Formats: C-alpha cells, structure tokens, sequence
C-alpha cells in the first residue's frame, strides 16, 4: 500500500541526480582539505555552536536526508579506524571520480563497465604505491623518528603551540597498551579525559585509570602505595538503599537502641577492611561522618560518589572486581596499583581520583588540560588521528610521501597503463587519473594559489627533474619536495583510501532507482 | 532532498555573504556608540514594555540582544570577554572586527582568497603590534606623572559613561584606590559601598576597607585586636538576637548578614555612618592596602551604572600597575599601527599587499568613526592624520573637545598598552575566524 | 553624497512621535485653552484642558514620545506648575532641531549648543525677574490668590491660600530654609460642611477609626509602628489542629488567647502605648480576640493606615517601622502629648493627636464641604498653592505671564547668537525660534493673531521690558504687571532645564535595538 | 592636505589600472604582477615592469621595450584634463532636436 | 579609471572641485617622476638607435604586423633616420601593391 | 558663521570668504570688490522678482478638447 504520492526517480536522470548529490557532499569538504583547510560553523539542535575542519566531524553532523549522501556519511565509520584524518581525502576522491563519470555517461558507457575501470585502475595506482614508497623503522623498533612523525600531525590543529610534548606521550601509550611486536594496538583500551584550565602544555600520561571523584575526606591518606584496593557496591557503614532511608525514630526509646545496632554496623564493616587486607575502598556512595572518623583513625582511604561506568573500568584497570557486598570480600577480588593520589586543579574542587600503576601497563588514560572545553574536545581528536599515524606505522612502517606526491605519480602510472585496456574501460581509467589530481589540486586552492599550474608543474617535475615523487608546498614553506618538509603519509592509509573511494563510487554506480513512500 | 524540514546549508556564495553579513551588522550596531560623543540606543523587548532603558554602552548593547547567527554569536561572545576580562575595548572589538571583515568582502569580489587574506592580516598584525612596544611610554621613577597617567585613563575609560560629566571627581576615587593598592591589583580588596543619597559628587572614600552592611541590634561602636573568624564572628546567615548576647557576653563582635563577596573579601583584607546606616571600617588589617570607595546617588539605577563604569576603570587601572606602558589615544595608536602596515606593504609579496592595506584601512575607520559621531568632519581629520603621522609626529590625535588636531601628550589623552593590544589581536583572531569559514551548518531544530 | 546607512531615519521618527504629542496638547494652553475629548474603552466620555490628565490618558506606546509624558510629570513634581508648557517647548525645539539636521548638523554640536542657549537662558530670566521677601506672608497670599483665581476655585482661594502660607511658614523657617517638603503637610478631607470650617493642626490628622476599642483616649503615648500582624497562632505550611474533645477545644481558645498576650506583653514592657498597625488585607490584620488585651493594657487601636500616611507619621514623631515582634523596642517610638478622637458634625471621626514633642516640622489641614466635589477641589487647589509657594522658597522671584519671559528669551537670545561663532549661532537661533510658540499659542486661543500679536510684543521688549504680556482676561496686549498675572521663577527655569535636557537626550538617540 | 590626499590616491589607483589591465587581457594574475610591480618600485628599482612574453616581470631596461617621453606625457595629460571636464560638469542640458 | 574612483568619491561627500585640486596636484608630481625615470642619449647615437626599434616593437604590437613585426622595426626606424627634420609625414610615401609576404616590404 | 563674528568680535569693517583658497579672508587684501551699482541692483532686481512672483497666485491656460 501506499503507492500514491511515492516519490520515484529512475532511469539515467538518476544517476546523474545521484552524482549530483555526492559532488554537493565533495564540493563542501573539498575546502577544509590540508592543513591550510577552511573551517565549517555548526549550528547544534539545541544551539550549541562549534567550528572545525575535521572531515569526520563534519560528516557526523552533517544532517542529510538524501539516501546516497547517508551512504558516503556511512563510509567515515569504516575509514576513521584505519586513517583518522584525512576523511576528506576519500570523499573528494568519490566526487571527483563521480563527476568525471558523468562525461562518460553521455558518452553511452554503462555505469557497471565505468565501477570496472576503476576497480582496474585503482589496482594499477594501489600497485604504485607499493613501490615508491619508503620505511622509517626497519627491521628494528626504535622511538626516535617515530615521534617527530606524530609532531607534524598535530601541527594541522588548534593545538599546534603545543604539538612537541603530546607526540611523546603518544608513543609510550601506544607502546604501553601494546607491543610494536604484536601489531594489535586497540583503541577501547586507550581513553582520552581532560578538564578546564591550565595549558596543553600539562598533558599528562596516566598508567592506568584516571575519574573525577574525591576522597571519602581531605583527613584520608593522600597517598596508598600498597597494591590492595576494595571495589564495594555499599560503603563501609551501616547498610543504606539508593535512594532514601527514612530511618523511624519515633522516641528517644528508639534512638538510642537503633545508634547503637548503627555505631555496631560502623565498627564491624570500618574494622572489615583490615580484615581482608585492603587498605583503600572504592564505593559507589558516600560515607557518614561517623564512618569517616573511625576511617581516620584506622588510616583507611576510600573514594566516595564514583559514577556506574567508573566502577566498571576501575576493576578492569586495578585487576579487581565489582563486588556486590562486604561479605563477598576475599584477597582474589582486591585491585593492584602502585599509586593511588588526589590531584586538584588549583582553586577548583574537582580532585580526581589518580591511580597509578608505578610500571608498565596494558590500559593508559590521556589527561588534557587547556583554557577552553572546544579547543579541549578538538584537541581529543588531534590525537585520534595520531593514534592511528602510529598506529599505521606500527602495523607497517612503510610510507608514501604525502602533500599530494603519491596522488600526482600514481594519476601517471594509470594514464600510461590505459593505452593497454582495449575495451571501454579506458576512457574510466584517463577518468580516475584527473579524478586522483583533485586532492593536491584542492589543496593548493585552499591556499591561495592557482590550482592547475601548481598541479601540472609538480606533473612535469615528477617526470623531468627527477624519478622520486614531489608534492606541493601549501604551508608556504620554502620549496616543493615534502621529503625534506618531513611530511609523509601512511601506505595503509592511501591505500584504502583510493579502496574505500573505489568502493563508495561502485556502490552508487550499481544503484539505479530510489523508492520511497510518502504521507498519505 | 538534502536538507529539509529545519535542516538547512547555505553553499559558498550564500554562507560567505551570510557570515560577514551576521558579523558585519553586529559592527554597524554598536558604532555609534565609539567615542566620548557616542550616541544613544533604546532597547525594549518585545511583549513587555517595563524593559525600556537608553545607554550608549557599547557592551551593556551586546549583552542584551540576543543573536540567531553564528558568525554573530562568535564575535558578540569574543566580545564579552572583553568586557568581563579588561573592561574596555568591547566597542573597539566588535567595530574593528566587523570593520576587517566588510574590507575584506570587497577583496574575496576581487578573487582574492580567504586564506590569502589571513597571511597578510597574521604579518600586519606583528607590525601593528610592534608599533605599539615602540611608541609605549612607561614610568618606573616620577609616581606623580604615573599618577596623572592614572587620572587619564580613568577618564577615558570613564568617557561617553553617566559618570562623564563629574569625572573630575571620580578619577580621584578610582586612582586613589589603585594607587592606595601599591601592588597586587586584586580588585577584591577595592569594594565599592552604594546607598542612596546625594548626587555623583557626593561620593566618598574610606582606605580602611569600608563594608555595606550593618551587623547586630546593638554592638559595640570599638573592638581592640580582634581575631576575624569567617563562617569577632561573621556568617553569611542571619544571627539571631539570642546568639547575639552570648557573643555579646564574651566580647565578640557578632557580624551577620555577609554575602558570598564579604567572604571571599573579607578573607585576604569601628562603626561609621555614611548615609544613614551603620557600616563596619576596619583598620590596621594585614595587608592593610585595601580601600573601599563610597557611591552616592538618588536611586540604584544610577549606583548601578556608577559601579559598573568604575570597575571597569579599575580593572584597566589595575592592568596598569602591573604593566605601567602606556599608549596615545584619540585616533594616536591606531592611526600609528596602520602606518607601519602600509610600509610593511612595500616589502611583501604581490596578494599580501592588497589585503595588508585593508587592515590599515580597518584601523583607520575607528577615528573616523569617533569624529563621524562626534559631529566633526572625519575625512579632514583622518587624513590630515596620515600626513601627521607619515613625517614623524607619532603623537596626534582627535581633539574632540575643540574638534581638531593636537599632541595627546599635552591634552592629557592616553590608554594602556595591554588594552589596545588585547583589541589589535582579539579583533583579528576574531575576524579569522570567520574567513576560515565558507559554509554554515544548520541541522533539523527539536 | 550617497548616504547608504541611513540612521536619521529614527531621529524623525522620534522628532514626529514627540511633536505629535506636543500638536495634541498645545490647544489647551491657558485659561482660555479649546478644551479636549477623551474617550475611555468601556463608553465613558469626559471633557478637560489640564494638559497633565491628557498625557495619562493617551497611552503613548513609543518610546520617545513616552519621554515626552515622563518629562511632564517631573515638571509636576519639582515645579507642580507649566506641566502643558514644557511639552510644548520640547515639540517646538525638536521641529527646530528637524531644519537644522537637513542642514548636515550633527545632533551632539545641537545638544551641547542648546545647553549654552539655557545657560544664558536661565540669566536672563533671573535679570528680568522680580525678587520677593519669604518672610513677607502679604506677597504669599496675593500671589496665590490671584493665581488660584486662574485655577478652577476662584472664589474661595482667599481661604484655602493663607492656610497654605501659614502652613508653609509654621514648618519652614522663613528667609532661612531653601528646600521644603510637601509631604510633611498633609490634607484631610470629609463631607459636609463648607470650605470655611477648616483647621491647621500642629500635630496629626487621620481618618480611620479606632473602633472596636474603647480607650478612645491615651495621654502621654509613645506611638510605635507594627507591621507583623497581631492575632492568634496561624502557619502558612500545611498544619493540622489536634482537638481530643471540647475541653482540647475550650483549651485552644485559652492557648490562642495566650499567644495574643505574649506579643502585647513582650509591648507592655517597652512602654509603647499607642500601636500604628500597617493596613492589610492578605490576613487579619487585628483580630477580635486582640481589642480587650489591648484595651486592658490602654492601647489605642490605629489600623488599616496607609503606608504614606504612616511616611506622615514617620517624619512627624520619629518612628521607625518594625517588621516583628522580637525586633519590636522601645528606641523606635514616638511620642504624643493627648491621643484622641473627634467626631465633630461635618470633620468625621478624625483621630487628633496633638503634642509630638520630637525633632520635626510638620502640620496637617482639616476640611469640611457638602459634597465630594466641593472637597475635591479645595485639595487640589492647596497643592497648587503649596507647589507654587514652594517654586517661590527654591526661587525668591516673580516673573510676569503671557509668554513674556519666552519672548525676551528669544529676543536676546538672537543677539547673543550674533556674538557666538561656529554651528552654535544657528542653533541657538533655532532654540530662540523655538520659545515663540508659546505666546503664539496664548495669542490664538485668546482670538488674536498669532503673529502680529508675538511680532509686536518683540518690539515692546526690545523697547520695554517682561512686563508687555498677552492678557487673555481683556482680549489683548496688556501691561501684565499691572493686572497682577506672574508666576514663579521656578516654572520658567525648570521647564527649560527638563525640556532641554529631553531634547538632548532625544536627540542622542541613534537608533532603538529590540531586546528579549 | 586632509580631503585632497584621498582624491590623490585614486589618481594613483587609476594608474595601477593600467598594468592590471596589460595583464588580464594577457590571462596571467593580474593582482600577483601588479601588487609586485608596486613592492618593487617603492623600495629602488625603477626599471621594473611586465614580461607580456614570459608572463612575469622583468626589467625593462634589459629586455629592451620603452615609450617616447612625450607620448606617455599626453597620455597623463589629456586623460586628466578630459577627466577633469566630466568631473567639472554637474548639469546636463538637452535641447530640442532639429 | 580616475571617473570611475571619483563616482566612488562623490558618494562619499567629497566636493568634485576638491577632487580636481588633488588631480592637478599629483599630475605635477606625476610629471616629475616621469623626468628623473626619462633617460635621454646626447651621445652613442647606436644605443638611441636601438632605442628607435623598441619604439616601433612597442608601437606595433596588437597589429596584423605581429608574423614580422621584426622587419618593420627596420623599416619604420631607417625611414625616420633618413628625414632628419619636422615630424611632416607628407615627404614620406607609403605604397600599397598585392603579391608577396610582410617580410617583402621593400624600402 | 565664522565670518559673521569677525565681521563684529574680531573687527568692525565687512570681511568676505576666501573661496579660492589663498591666505585669509578680507578680500580687500586679496583684490576682490564688485561695483556698487552691482550689488544695488543685484537685490533689487532680485526683491523685485520675488514680488512679481508672490503677487500671482492663479496661471490659467486652457487644454485642448
């Protein structure tokens, strides 16, 4: 049912409106491309506003009913795992490869024999690759060079004044959740905190689990060295629900019976945490000023309000477990650390809970500090990416030169390699050649220059002066060459970026017809 | 259907006219209010009519509007930061920033890239700041010419304010309270006591940290070495009159009724009667160089408006101990740093050029504004101040009073170095943002 | 010149909105002034001339020319005379200041230049003018006299004038003070009688009564003032009663007696013998219960007062206003000589109180007429006998009526713009144009030119002196100092300090921003 | 003087025109020659001008393209004196046809 | 151009009479720059005829003459040296016959 | 304006405006005087017009049909 007033769009008038749905989604993320790139304002539902150049980020905000923007807004939750940054790169890959489709369709080719050369050409180009490109660690694991990679990444932020520090901290992450060895590094074992005030300049490495939550008391021991942590659903007191306890005095009678059945429950549970050998115990709840003052005198720490999910990666964090109640106390379910602090943020209370490991660990969690909670989520991301550039590296340290080098020599190796595709194919391979230009011509109109005769003299540059690929200077440095501008980009990532292009140019080229049912 | 019912996207022809448009406006606003002869602005809210008032401050405009468009909302809360961090130049932001951006929608029409225009603005503004670290003037020895420093930037800082009109005797209250400081320049040990009565005039000052409250039923008018207890006792709630005499049994003088500013002033800093209410003066306090000062007026609306005019003196005031460099004024300091860019425009690349000679233009449209609004005619004066300041004569300035030009040194115009340094590089971090931007996003409102 | 922005847009707009008020009230100016129709939404019509009731009732929506009816009544409150005359100044200037900003004039160079214009303005009204003796109560009484006759009563002016004078100089030092309070006279009015049977008392005057009490009399009272209402135990949270039977009932009663007590106890001790209570109606503000512990303690019971008829008493005895009864003192009371209460055949139960003996000057006037009417007027003509005798203590001066003194301020005005350089020669021309509306509004409303009637009065000045005036009472130009017909200094000098200082304020008025 | 230095700055602008138009009519980047050819000028080198040939700037002097003095000084002038006609006029009035 | 800027100008409350008090003004500086960049030859005759070629380089560019422009700096410069008196272009023929290319121009 | 006040502060002798830019007004230093009888005649002629003008108040020309 409801076949009236269907909306319906077939025939190749579709494709071509398909095509032009995917260039309005290219033509708007064209320009936040490179370092130089233009921001983009969002105008949140709940008026909020933010600005960024992030690809991913516009993408995700990026509000679009037309089905075939959705898909190419779809394709940055599979490319930010493997790349992170240049998002941007592959949908301006796929509106270019779309746009120059559409010459080929009033030409008479199929759009099923066009996804065919692409899918040539984009081997021939991905086989490119493989060949100029160049490694950094080698057949040994050295920290060195691998920093000063993660330093140029972060320079395309906000958080640029301070790249240097935060590059170090990257790698001994990393290094710490996981070995160069085992190629596995994950992301759910990496989290990334900060708060309000101070510089970038204070970023922090925290071996283990870091939570904005203060002590039971400021007369608790700021300091438990010892490896003995209780994780308790309920505080060492007498036993209170929730939410409320609505405890019935009706007479002095009673008072006196029920405080001492309480001041019973405070003594027992408060002396049951040297029982079992803790010294500090987390609870989800606080405690009374009667708890608090035999704790003292007991030199027993514990932490008050923690939240639902920062129980959770305590336990996973220390090794411990949540226990449900006192009584299922044991020396098996006590968390290890090496170092537990209160660490406050000068004037502010905030006092987060600092547990450190004193060794090397298998989880690290990133403490940001700054003047502005924007530029503080910005710089959270600026680190994602450089997660991944490490990551990249660690999977495979062979990498291509970047600032549009690899995308100006691969569009030469696909325009001779289609003389040798007798078929209609060839016309789609000559398309996927200008269709790869479009990167570094893109970033050379993001910086104020004239696109095609900064694109074509790299062209012949790359073919005269010298077999080695060269990029374009759009930071105004002072030539071209971007091996001595240090700039470089991973092999993985090319490669599935002009993957996941080919892919999102194939899947919109296989659809043909969209069907849809309107109000009746 | 790509973006409909609420979600919208305006392209790169619309969203750059759309950003400087929002952010242009916001400009034209609060202009007329630039100068010692600023024009007035009614605000009334639409729905109700008790919201009638006129003011010529050009941040008490900006705080009230409310504001739809974010290129706008960036500049307006760029802005209040001026206003809540120094206390001066929130009118000199808005216009140089808006005026940044109208020069440079003329130069996008000649195909000039937006991020060209950013490379010349980032190496104008070095040579605009350096102009200023040359021609700045401090004064470490002579404290009488610092303390008439003071008393001049008080009454520019006090200009086209409702305090303007008896500034001669506000600049003594302002400056004798920062300079009674002498060193740190927190301004809560500078409280200022308002209560009703008498006209502007009529205000006082007491160096012993006067208080606006009175304490108790019937305490005593004198307490020798008293030992302050904040929670002699103070509290922040009422202290009934039972307490009161078991304090007043042991001597102890029972303060009640402090504020969230009383404690947090009264931590770090008799019985007097200015205005028919007792009020607590202390004396001899460690760190002792606290002060307060007295406003007097016929109702609150006017001790209000004095308190906020006079803070914002004294966090300038304030800014001046701490940095004792000072600039010319009247026109003298931006006709000055947008000089040094047009010479910067001999040596510079081909693009640069063009779009380093209108930011020189942008600072020059602030004293054209100031003479525009003052009545004078603004194309002679501005440009007979290119020809002053472009053959040495790195001091002349409008001369609102008589309408011409003159040395600032001697008409005794002058403002902090940190004051216009905070306007030269909030106005064009400002303005970059919004060239930075080519497309606003607007998703489905809930 | 292209003139893109166009910001003088809402200059007019406030120029029009302010001159169209002025247009309206010009008509009614003086005693021959075409009078007006005003229609309220229900039906209602009436018919008036005061230039001050027509403003309240035109509901002015814009915000200038809200100024407009702002300004008149701070010309009530500091002058209480000229409130139609300062509007139409103000209409007058800002349609001058509508040719002088075509000309390429800048508001502020017309705002600062109108302010030389009133400088120089106020010296020559205060050369030409009359001075007087405050002392001199002859002067006083003529100069109410003759212009309560331009007011509404003109045959009992010659009784309720010098109750004023007498008023006036018993709580103002004469020849010494220069400011005075109205509030501390304060007017009392009841039917019957007639406008001769009046009384200036030298203590107070109320109108309430103190029934149900039966003191009716408390010599030596120390009055104090109580707004905490005295009753039986009452909780605005939820509460409940708890009643086991009707002894628990009849005890109540004996428990809520109490509590009234323990609250006139806690006054009994401080020597308080007469209580001032605050007028309220959200609560009982004296119960039943209260009036036989109160009459057991002799205490006079005053409620359901006004709060500026306790700011009368305030003044008067000294005392202070206590918002419970744990703050309630014996510091904050009065004091009174006799308490007691009148009932006379047309004065009403009034409550005299004579005898304050406290630091204050203060009297009260008691009236008598037959109908409301006949009372009505003969305050509201007191209050323009108190305003324009208090326009004389700030000022001791005359100056004639007629327009008069606005056409020797325009005649010299134009030859002391001919001495000034720069823009401020056209704009204080303009300001002096301006000032002949006045006597050309009086002119046309008594029948005569409007222009031959100012055009030959700026000879008589240029030849004579203030004294050539339009006297409407014979139809024509007149000696006005000969007919007796001035008016205080105050008036003229007011008028254009407010007026002026609402032009400049108009006329910085860039534009209007809509908040939210 | 105040007024008179703004008229003498489009008196320069018109100049600049020149040149700027050499170079969009040749298709190069007009504001990229011309804003070099004002950088150079105002610091020495006053032998500098455009390489319509090359495409970029060159010296005049060495790739040998000069004008007659007096051709370049009737160029000045009548453009000035008949600009100054048009600028002198304010009133148009038309009469009937015969 | 310098009506275009002064239409600019007149909107911006400028007097056109101020305007050409400016124009006469740089005119005299316009010149005066024009006399410090001119450089005449008194003497080296071979430079100043060198200097006759670019005249004619410069004077014929945008004309058909552009295949061989080259031959015609010849020809225009040799016949001017030949004259050696007033600027009367009347003692100069000028001849035009079809048959043959530019290059042909005979003298 | 300006001129005005010299005309009677600044001294009593007429003083006109220097229109051409030269040194100061007082165009007596500068040469610059009309003839008497032009002057007499200009706001004459110009009085006289004014009258002519203010004294017809009705032009009646009859349309064609």
């Amino acid at each position: 049912k409801d076949q009236d007033r269907k909306s319906r769009l077939m025939g190749l008038e579709a494709l071509k409106s398909h095509i032009m749905a995917a260039k309005a989604v290219a033509n708007t993320m064209r320009t936040s491309l490179g370092p130089n790139g233009l921001d983009k304002m969002m105008v949140d539902k709940d008026g909020d506003v933010t600005v960024t150049n992030d690809g991913a980020t516009i993408l995700s905000m990026m509000d679009v009913d037309h089905q075939i923007a959705k898909l190419m807004v779809e394709l940055s939750k599979s490319q930010d795992d493997e790349i992170g940054d240049g998002t941007t790169g592959v949908v301006v890959l796929a509106g270019a490869l779309l746009e120059e489709a559409e010459q080929l369709l009033d030409r008479g080719i199929h759009p099923i024999r066009i996804a065919d050369g692409y899918e040539q050409a984009a081997r021939v180009a991905i086989e490119h690759l493989d060949k100029i490109s160049d490694s950094v660690l080698v057949d040994i694991k050295d920290t060195e060079p691998l920093i000063q990679t993660a330093k140029t990444t972060l320079g395309s932020k906000v958080v640029n004044s301070c790249h240097r520090q935060m590059a170090e901290i990257a790698v001994n992450a990393v290094l710490t959740v996981a070995d160069m060895e085992r190629r596995d590094v994950d992301f759910e074992l990496i989290k990334v905190e900060g708060k309000v005030g101070g510089r970038l300049e204070d970023t922090k490495l925290i071996k283990g689990v870091i939570v904005d939550k203060d002590f039971s008391h400021p007369q608790m021991p700021k300091k438990v060295e010892d490896a003995k942590i209780a994780i308790l659903t309920c505080p060492f007191e007498p036993p209170k629900p929730k939410t409320k306890h609505k405890l019935d005095v009706t007479s002095v009678e009673d008072y006196k019976a029920l405080q001492k059945y309480e001041k019973e429950k405070f003594e027992e549970m408060i002396q049951q945490i040297k029982e079992t050998g803790a010294n500090l115990a987390i609870c989800q709840w606080g405690f009374d000023d009667e708890a608090n003052h035999l704790l003292l005198q007991n030199n027993l720490p514990a932490v008050r309000w923690v939240g639902g999910p920062e129980i959770e990666l305590i336990a996973i964090a220390t090794g411990g477990r949540i226990v449900p109640r006192f009584s299922e106390l044991t020396a098996e379910k006590l968390g290890f650390a090496g170092l537990v602090q209160e660490i406050s943020f000068g004037t502010t209370k905030d006092k987060m809970l600092v547990i450190e490991q004193c060794k090397n660990s298998r989880a690290v969690t990133i403490f940001i500090r700054g003047g502005n909670k924007m530029i503080i989520e910005e710089a959270k991301r600026s680190l994602h990416d450089a997660l991944c550039v490490i990551r990249n590296l660690i999977r495979d340290n062979r990498v291509v030169y970047g600032g549009g080098a690899a995308e100006i020599s691969c569009a030469l190796a696909v325009s001779q390699e289609a003389d040798k595709c007798p078929t209609l194919e060839q016309y789609a391979m000559r398309a996927f050649a200008d269709a790869l230009e479009v990167i570094p011509m893109a970033l050379s109109e993001n910086s104020g220059m004239n696109p095609i005769q900064t694109m074509t003299e790299v062209r012949a540059r790359q073919v005269k002066e010298m077999n080695p690929a060269l990029g374009i200077d759009c930071l105004h440095k002072g030539t071209n060459d971007m091996k001595q501008q240090h700039v470089i980009e991973t092999l993985i990532g090319k490669k599935q970026q002009i993957s996941l292009a080919t892919q999102m140019v194939r899947m919109i080229l296989k659809i043909d017809d969209i069907r849809k049912p309107g109000e009746s | 259907n790509i973006f409909k019912a609420g979600a919208d996207e305006e392209r790169a022809e619309t969203a750059r006219l759309t950003s400087f448009i929002g952010a242009i406006a916001i400009g034209d606003l609060v202009k007329s209010t630039l100068g010692p002869k600023g024009m007035d602005k009614i605000l009334l809210s639409s729905g109700r009519d008790a919201s009638l008032m006129v003011t010529n401050d050009g941040a008490t405009i900006l705080k009230n509007i409310g504001v739809d468009n974010p290129a706008a909302k960036v500049l307006v809360d760029m802005s209040r930061v001026q206003d809540d961090e120094v206390g001066d130049g929130t009118t000199s932001v808005t216009v140089l920033a808006a005026e940044l951006l109208r020069e440079a929608e003329s130069l996008i029409a000649k195909k000039i890239h937006p991020q060209t225009i950013i490379a010349g603005w980032r190496e104008a503004t070095k040579a605009a700041r350096e102009a200023l670290l040359s021609s700045a003037v401090d004064h470490g020895s002579d404290e009488v010419k610092f303390r008439q420093d003071l008393m001049n930037i008080a009454g520019t800082t006090l200009s086209s304010k409702l305090l303007t009109h008896h500034k001669d005797h506000f600049t003594k209250l302002a400056v004798e309270a920062v300079l009674r400081l002498k060193g740190s320049g927190n301004l809560e040990a500078i409280h200022i006591i308002k209560k009703l009565g008498g006209s502007l005039a009529d205000s006082y000052l007491d160096e012993g940290f006067l208080l606006d409250k009175k304490i108790g039923v019937n305490q005593p008018k004198r307490i020798e070495n008293a030992k302050i207890l904040i929670a002699c006792f103070i509290n922040r709630q009422l202290i009934y009159n039972y307490p009161e005499q078991l304090f007043g049994a042991a001597g102890v003088m029972a303060i009640e009724h402090a504020d969230f500013a009383g404690v947090e002033r009264l931590a770090l800093v008799e019985e007097v009667m200015i205005g028919e209410d007792k009020l607590i003066h202390f004396s001899g306090v460690a760190l002792g160089e606290a002060c307060t000062i007295v406003l007097r007026g016929a109702t609150q609306q006017i001790l209000d408006e004095a308190e906020r005019s006079l803070h914002d003196a004294l966090c300038v005031l304030a800014q001046t101990v701490k940095d004792s460099r000072t600039v010319y004024g009247g026109g003298c300091s931006e006709m000055l740093m947008a000089h040094a860019v047009t010479q910067l425009a001999n040596r510079t690349p081909g693009k640069e050029a063009v779009a380093m000679e209108s930011y020189a233009k942008a600072l020059r449209m602030l004293p054209t504004i100031i003479a525009d609004n003052a009545g004078y005619d603004s194309a002679d004066l501005v440009a007979q101040l290119r020809a002053a300041h472009s053959e040495g004569n790195t001091t002349a300035g409008l001369d609102m009073r008589e309408g011409t030009i003159g040395d600032m040194a001697i008409l005794g115009i002058t403002e902090s170095f940190q004051v216009k340094r905070q306007v030269l590089l909030s106005a064009a971090e400002a303005a970059e943002v919004i060239l930075r931007v080519d497309n606003i996003i607007k998703a489905a409102p809930r | 010149y292209q003139d893109r922005d166009k910001p003088a847009q809402i200059r007019f707009s406030n120029i029009s909105a302010a001159k169209a008020v002025a247009d309206a009230i010009r008509t009614s100016l003086g005693p021959k002034g075409m009078d007006k129709m005003i229609q309220d939404g229900k039906g209602d019509v009436t018919i008036t001339n005061d230039g001050a009731t027509i403003l309240k009732q035109m509901q002015v929506l814009h915000p200038a020319a809200r100024m407009l009816v702002e300004l008149s009544k701070a010309q009530d409150i500091e002058a209480g005379d000229g409130t139609t005359s300062v509007v139409i100044i103000a209409g007058s200037l800002l349609d001058s200041c509508t040719k002088l900003l075509q000309k390429g004039i800048h508001p502020t160079i017309i705002s600062e230049s109108f302010q030389k214009a009133l400088e120089k303005g106020i010296e020559i009204l205060t050369d030409m003018s009359r001075p007087v003796e405050l002392s001199d109560r002859e002067t006083l009484l003529n100069s109410a006299t003759t212009s309560l006759n331009s007011k509404v009563v003109s045959q009992y002016s010659s009784l309720l004038s010098p109750m004023s004078v007498n008023a006036v100089m018993k709580v103002i030092d004469p020849a010494t003070a220069t400011s005075v309070d109205l509030r501390d006279i304060k007017i009392v009015k009841k039917l019957g009688g007639t406008i001769d049977d009046c009384e200036l008392v030298e203590g107070l005057v109320l109108t309430q009564k103190v029934s149900n009490s039966g003191i009716t009399r408390v010599e030596k009272a120390k009055i104090g003032l109580i707004q905490f209402c005295l009753s039986a135990p009452k909780t605005d949270m939820d509460n409940q009663i708890v009643v086991s039977d009707y002894a628990q009932m009849d005890r109540v009663l004996r428990e809520e007696r109490a509590y009234i007590l323990n609250l006139v106890k806690q006054i009994k001790k401080t020597g308080c013998n007469v209580l001032l209570i605050q007028k309220s109606i959200l609560r009982d503000a004296l119960s039943d219960l209260a009036l036989h512990f109160l009459n057991k303690m002799k205490i006079m019971v005053i409620k359901d007062i006004e709060r500026e008829d306790i700011e009368f008493i305030c003044k008067t005895i000294g005392t202070k206003p206590v918002a419970h009864i744990d703050q309630f003192t014996a510091d904050m009371l009065g004091s009174a000589e006799l308490a007691e209460e009148v009932n006379l055949n047309g004065s009403g139960k009034l409550l005299k109180i004579t005898g304050c003996a406290s630091p204050g000057k203060t009297v009260t006037i008691v009236v008598r007429g037959s109908n409301k009417l006949v009372i009505e007027e003969a305050e509201r003509s007191i209050h323009d006998a108190l305003c324009v005798i208090r326009c004389l203590v700030k000022k001791r001066a005359l100056i004639a009526g007629g327009g008069a003194p606005e056409i020797e301020l325009a005649l010299r005005l134009t030859e002391y713009s001919r001495t000034l350089s720069g823009m401020e020669s056209y704009c204080v021309r303009a300001f002096a144009d301006a000032m002949e509306v006045i006597p050309s509004t009086l002119a046309e409303n008594a029948g005569l030119n409007p222009i031959s009637t100012v055009t030959e009065l700026r000879n008589r000045h240029a030849q004579g002196e203030k004294t050539a005036g339009i006297n409407v009472r014979k139809g024509g130009i007149s000696n006005i100092l000969e007919e007796l017909v001035v008016q205080p200094l105050l008036v003229s000098v007011s008028a254009l300090t407010l007026a002026t200082e609402t032009v400049r304020s108009i006329l910085k008025i860039d534009d209007v921003v809509n908040t939210r």
